[PDB]
RNA sequence: UUAGGCGGCCACAGCGGUGGGGUUGCCUCCCGUACCCAUCCCGAACACGGAAGAUAAGCCCACCAGCGUUCCAGGGAGUACUGGAGUGCGCGAGCCUCUGGGAAAUCCGGUUCGCCGCCACC
RNA sequence: AGUGCAAGAGCAAAAGAUGACUUGACAGUGUUCUUCCCAACGAGGAACGCUGACGCGAAAGCGUGGUCUAGCGAACCAAUU
RNA sequence: CCUGUCAAACUCCAAACUUACAGACGCUGUUUGACGCGGGGAUUCCGGUGCGCGGGGU
């Protein structure tokens, strides 16, 4: 019961949302994979008129990729209680977003006859806390 | 849901089941739907007509039942699905199905999947599809030549209970040779 | 302007202001009178101004009558008497006047008025039961500055 | 009228009522008439294609043969008779 | 089974209605028709409500007027019983009478013109601009209302 | 249907909630990337391969009406409106009688937490 | 929300967004409705076929321009294939 | 929450009523041939009034 219902790291994003690149390198060896650009939408006065186009870049870590990255990633940041989502992620800082559920996300994500997580299935931020503490760091 | 004015989708549609767009395209046709279905165990190819109150399935054929002429093997790869779609191809030639149109559902025209495989499989049994054969895998793949070569880089058993440890396409071989022949008990 | 020309429902209801433009502001200052933080329900009596006839009152009237009558209440029960009058029908309809014989005839916007029905309620005040006999000469004296004749109804008040 | 086109007053029999919102079910869109059989015709909003002109809702006609998919129906608009090309997806089998 | 009797002109009176009239064999005023209790039937005496007299009369009555003012389908043949007795399915007025009433066949069935051409009510009717209810002559009545005025246009 | 597939009608089926159910069976979540295939970055998804584990998800089963919806009884109402007729009333805008139809809001009590078709299957 | 532009209407595993490929905005010839309700009348328009040649898709299928209703022109003469 | 009002270019609702087709009754047609088809000849394309429903206008 306990097994089926205890967290696992969906997804660590790194990005990095500049305005205009040279920040690719740097993601690419830190993370360990390839990294992707970010363009946006709807006109811009800060010299932002071009809709499609290089503005930041990103990297969704997944399995090992993602804990061999956050070992040498949480210890940067000091975890605060309000960086937490009502759906139990929390993102810091270059900003590193950690995606958390439960072992059985793959109904909501899959395309034959999905369907939404239901609240209770749904990870908390005091359950989200917990397992993150419980794991090399502190809380608050 | 909200209120009066709000719109409720149909319901397999709510399900996300059936893909209505596809299905409409399909329907004009006026040919039989080979429906192929997969699991994660299992694989089921339907031959389904148009009705009044709903579909007609005039012959089926899972994975499940192809254990009744001679499978020890699994039942959720490539041989298996080629398998299903030939034993359901065979009973719709019994039923009088002549012709049909390969339905996928919501799976994906990945070439070589097991769906085209089901498809090969109908085929072969004598119906008359329109398919594209360099979008069906290659037939050794379809044999479970992929399998048994995954095998050999054993070290460790590629399956638990014992069906074999080097594994057997020519099982493959044995099954469909079973099917082709003119005796078989449907 | 005589009300001749507006007072009867002969057009048809003329009150989109996504297609009218220029429309005269309401010459009604306030549709709450008397004490409108006390509830309704706080009074033992309770009168309406009733319309005999269904009829087209411009803005113009509804505040000569209001005023007329509210004015009195003042004068009879002061500037804060333990009382509380209501205007519940606003001027909605958009009134024209073609004021070049009869070629594009369609006249200019003049004003508003309101649509009141027969045994409608145009006024309501709510009352102790001493003061009902001067909300019953505010409503005489309203009734006088409106086309219709009306009926003064007391809803809430076996007190006579 | 203010212009003369097809759809010039239609914007109530050519408009679903809100829980009708969206692309319509297949089945009546393929269902299949005889010759001599009589159909009513309704313009399906959310279909666009194989449409009659408009002026036309409301009639019950007789299939009386085929054009490709669609359908010839035979009416008789006023006292002249006339034969329509459309899809099953505007029509119903009467009664 | 009811009697109708056009009691209003055709005059100014909308074709629909008039129309009503003739499919109910009736085209000239003081005419007279029986005509029975029939979803079918009801909607058009309702129709024609407003210019007509209707009502189920006695048999009496019924057997009053068919002596004085049938017809054969061609002809001035005086419609007594002997006529009844040797063209209808009936051995009398009586029988034909009761048979209309009980609606088993029709004045047509039985040779008879479906159209009784009444006499002016002696004395005069209550007046074709109001209804029964108002004193009127127009419209639904009693069966003794129905009576007075087909006796009274023997 | 002791959990399946394809549907019809497309909320009576929605929203929200409660309880129950799975040793070689089913559906799943699940485990896993040599292959077919896959990600503008990620075996996440898609695709392929597979069972160590699980019934917590989903799904199936049973049930709750608070919201939304369907229908029904009574009330509002034969009121509002209305097809036919009138030497009926009103200065008039307008109303009334007779005849044939007949709401909406809303109140209240019920109903509804889907129904049906085909195939497969302890 | 978006869908070029009035207004009204259509559309959500799309008719919208993105990406990639592509030129069916193709040739020929019709049926039908519209233009012109009923009820005759041209140009124009649309829906729906067929023949030919193609594009895309696994395939059913979709493409006779733009989601629908505006964006149009006789005879004579000239140029052009 | 409470409280006060509206809509030709609003609609969660919603008539009476008009209308397509069919059956039934009615009426009508098969010597008065209806329904329909083809042909000859027109006149006509200043209308008006009542009632109902209207739109403009005091
Ligand atoms: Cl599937
Ligand atoms: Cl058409
Ligand atoms: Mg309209
Ligand atoms: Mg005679
Ligand atoms: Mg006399
Ligand atoms: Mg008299
Ligand atoms: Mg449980
Ligand atoms: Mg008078
Ligand atoms: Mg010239
Ligand atoms: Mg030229
Ligand atoms: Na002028
Ligand atoms: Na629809
Ligand atoms: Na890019
Ligand atoms: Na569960
Ligand atoms: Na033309
Ligand atoms: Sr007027
Ligand atoms: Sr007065
Ligand atoms: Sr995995
Ligand atoms: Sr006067
Ligand atoms: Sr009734
Ligand atoms: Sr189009
Ligand atoms: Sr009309």
């Amino acid at each position: 019961f306990h097994e089926m219902r205890e967290p696992r790291i969906e997804k660590v994003v790194v990005h990095m949302g500049i305005g205009h690149a040279n920040a690719e390198d740097i993601l690419g060896e830190i993370t360990g994979q390839m990294p992707v650009r970010t363009k946006a939408k709807r006109t811009v006065g800060e010299f932002d008129i071009r809709e499609g186009d290089p503005i930041g870049a990103k990297v969704t870590l997944r399995d090992e990729m993602a804990e061999e990255f956050l070992q040498t990633a949480l210890p940067l940041a000091e975890l605060a209680t309000s960086q937490f989502d009502d759906t139990g992620n929390f993102s810091f800082g270059l900003d590193v977003t950690v995606n958390l559920v439960r072992p059985g996300y793959r109904v909501a994500k899959r395309d034959k006859a999905s369907r939404s997580i239901p609240t209770k299935h749904r990870l908390n931020p005091a359950d989200a806390v917990a397992f993150i503490e419980s794991t090399y760091d502190v809380e608050v | 849901a909200t209120g009066p004015r709000y719109k409720v989708p149909m319901r397999r549609r709510r399900e996300a089941r059936t893909d209505y767009h596809q299905r409409l395209r399909l329907l004009k046709s006026g040919k039989p739907r080979l429906v192929a279905r997969k699991s994660n165990k299992h694989v089921r190819a339907q031959l389904v007509t148009l009705g009044p109150n709903g579909d007609d399935t005039l012959a089926s054929a899972h994975s499940s039942d192809l254990a009744e002429y001679g499978w020890e093997a699994p039942t959720g790869n490539m041989p298996s699905a080629y398998l299903t779609g030939l034993l359901a191809g065979l009973r719709a030639q019994e039923a009088g199905v002549e012709e049909a149109v390969l339905d996928i559902g919501l799976n994906s025209p990945t070439p070589g999947s097991k769906v085209f495989a089901i498809q090969e499989g109908a085929i072969d049994a004598g119906l008359d599809i329109p398919h594209n054969d360099d979008v069906l895998a290659d037939w050794q793949r379809t044999r479970g030549a992929h399998i048994a070569e995954y095998d050999e880089q054993l070290e460790e058993p590629l399956y638990s209970g014992d069906f074999d440890a080097a594994d057997l396409p020519e099982h493959f071989d044995e099954l469909r040779e079973t099917l082709l022949d003119g005796d078989i008990e449907l | 302007k005589p009300a001749s020309m507006y007072r009867d429902i002969d057009k048809p209801a003329y009150t989109r202001r996504e297609y009218i433009t220029g429309i005269p502001g309401s010459k009604i200052a306030q549709h709450k009178m008397g004490r409108k933080q006390k509830d309704a329900d706080d009074y033992p009596v309770q009168i309406s101004l009733i319309v005999e006839e269904t009829v087209q009152l411009r803005h113009g009237s509804l505040e000569a009558s209001r005023l007329s009558a509210n004015r009195h209440l003042i004068k009879e029960l002061g500037e804060e008497g333990d009382y509380k009058m209501t205007l519940r029908k606003f001027p909605h309809q958009v009134l024209r006047e073609n004021k070049d014989g009869m070629r594009a005839a369609f006249g200019k916007i003049v004003g508003t008025a309101a649509r009141v029905q027969a045994g409608e309620q145009l006024f309501t005040a709510y009352c102790n039961v001493e003061d009902a006999e001067h909300v019953k000469e505010a409503f005489r004296r309203a009734y006088n500055k409106i086309t219709p004749s009306c009926r003064i109804k007391v809803e809430r008040g076996e007190e006579l | 009228p203010s212009s003369n086109g097809p759809l010039e007053g239609t914007r109530g029999k050519l408009k679903n009522k809100p829980r009708d919102r969206g692309t319509s079910p297949p089945q009546r869109a393929v269902e299949e008439f005889d010759d001599g059989e009589k159909v009513h015709l309704k313009i399906d909003p959310s279909v666009p294609n194989g449409r009659f002109h408009p002026r036309f809702d409301g009639q019950t006609g007789t299939v009386e043969g085929k054009q490709g998919d669609a359908y010839k129906v035979d009416i008789v608009d006023g006292g002249k008779e006339k034969t329509i090309i459309v899809t099953a997806a505007h029509l119903r089998r009467q009664e | 089974m009811h009697a109708l009797v056009q009691l209003r002109g055709e005059v100014n009176m909308h074709t629909d209605i008039q129309d009503t009239l003739e499919m109910l064999n009736i085209h000239h005023v003081n005419h007279c028709t029986l005509v029975p209790e029939t979803d079918a039937y009801r909607g058009m005496v309702a129709k024609v409500n407003d210019f007509v007299a209707f009502g189920e009369p006695s048999q009496e009555t019924l057997e009053t007027v068919l002596a004085t003012r049938a017809e054969p389908l061609e002809g001035d043949a005086d419609v007594d019983d002997e006529w009844v007795a040797e063209h209808t399915d009936y051995d009398d007025i009586s029988g034909l009478a009761f048979a209309l009433l009980s609606e088993e066949t029709t004045l047509r069935e039985q040779g008879l013109s479906p159209t009784l051409r009444l006499h002016p009510p002696r004395g005069g009717h209550d007046g074709v601009k109001h209804p029964v209810k108002e004193g009127g002559q127009l419209g639904k009545h009693d069966t003794e209302g129905i009576d007075d005025l087909l006796e009274a246009m023997r």
